[PDB]
Parts: structure tokens; sequence; C-alpha cells
């Protein structure tokens, strides 16, 4: 990135407004940051679609929970060696908290790891 | 000692089971609501009062549904989302590891989290 270049994904300010939305825990900053990221020009293919509905807007609280939709996501393979050992194991217990998969990535994995502490 | 208490209970089985033998029937399931079995006598000659148990004595006739517990096992109660709660920690039951959840609630959910 240089402020003489063009756009790009991942700026400064998004970064920072993710991390500090992340730690404060408050879902308005996280919208703040949502917002921040849609308004930009078009970058990719699905920026130029748009959705549309016919049907009357629902109240918000007819809809699945917050868990019936968090079991769907997943973390994709990362790498025990391009990572540290701290980062990744990090990642796999907060995916193993809330019952999501997370992944293993291509070069194995510590065997004493098998069995809860 | 228990067993005065053993002898206890046993003699009085033994009394009423010669009771309702001596009385006719054949077990305690045919005589429950009978009331017309009882009748009322008198104190003597002497007291001159007119106690009427009669308003005691009526009862009405059931028809098809019998006079006592036809119905074993208790009336169970509509659950809460507590339940669906359960189907969804497993692994605290099976391996014994922290969860996290979160869920929508109305006024209409009495008494959650209580059967976890």
């Amino acid at each position: 990135f240089r402020k003489s270049g063009d756009r790009h994904g991942w700026e400064g300010g998004v970064i920072h407004t993710l991390q500090q939305a992340v730690t404060n825990d408050s879902y308005t900053t996280f919208k703040k940051y949502s917002e921040q990221v849609n308004k930009r020009p078009p970058m990719q293919l699905r920026d130029l679609l748009e959705l549309r509905s016919t049907k009357a807007p629902v109240p918000v609280d007819e809809v699945e929970s917050i868990t019936a939709i968090r079991k769907r996501f997943i973390t994709p393979g990362m790498s025990m060696g391009a990572l540290s050992p701290e980062a990744h194991g990090t990642l796999n217990v907060a995916m193993n908290r809330i019952g999501a998969k997370s992944d293993s990535g291509e070069g194995g994995e510590d065997p004493a790891r098998f069995r809860p502490d | 000692t228990p067993e005065k208490v053993v002898n206890l209970f046993t003699f009085l089985a033994e009394e009423v089971r010669e009771i309702l033998a001596g009385l006719g029937f054949r077990s305690l399931n045919e005589v429950i609501g009978r009331t017309d079995l009882l009748h009322q006598v008198s104190r003597g000659a002497e007291h001159l009062d007119d106690l009427d148990l009669n308003p005691r004595l009526a009862q009405v006739d059931p028809g098809e549904n019998a006079r006592y517990c036809t119905l074993q096992g208790r009336n169970e109660v509509p659950d809460t989302l507590d339940a669906r709660i359960v189907a969804d920690a497993r692994p605290l039951f099976e391996e014994g590891e922290k969860m996290q959840l979160a869920y929508n609630a109305r006024n209409t959910q009495r008494a959650i989290g209580t059967r976890l």
C-alpha cells in the first residue's frame, strides 16, 4: 500500500477499526467497520450485485439463533510450520469452544494435544 | 427398633385384609368410591341430637372413567428452549469442555437453564 497507489482490500483505518471493535466488545463499532468497508468503489465482482426481495420485512427475533448459524463457519487450513504454535493453538481452541470446526493444515500437529487439559 | 415398625405395619395389613375378606369383596380397587356401603346409626336414646352426615354420603356417578388413578406416569409439561440447549451441548456431557452459547429470548420461556 502507498498513498499514491490505488485502492486496496485491507487499508489502515479498516484494520484499526476491526481490532478496536473486537477488543472493546461493542457491536456498534463493528457496524461502523462494516459501513466503512461497504462504502468504497467497486473492487470485486460480487460488489456489482445487489440484493432485492419482494416480501415484507420481518422482526429479527424470528430467524435462527446465533449459535445455529455459527455452527456453519469454519477456519481453513493453516500450517504449523509457517505459524507459531501459540496462534494456531489459540485459533483451534477458540473454534472448538463454540462448536464450529477448525482445520489442521498441511504439516501435522502435536499428538500431545489429543486430550483436553 | 425398626422391627417394631415392621411388625406394626404387617399387623395393620393383616387386619385390613381380614376386614375386606369378611366384607365380601376381593380387592381394594373395587370398594373405592362405592360409598353406599356406609350407614349412619345413632349414639343412644339419651342425647337426642339430629346429626345428619348425609351431606357427605352422596356422590356423583362417574360413568366411563374410573374412580381411581387410571393413568400411570406423571403429566408431562411443555418444554422450553433449554431442551434444544441440551441437544447442542453434547461435548460438555461427553468430554467436559467449556461452551459459549447465545440465544434470543422472549417473556414466554419459563425457568430457562434449569434442565441443564
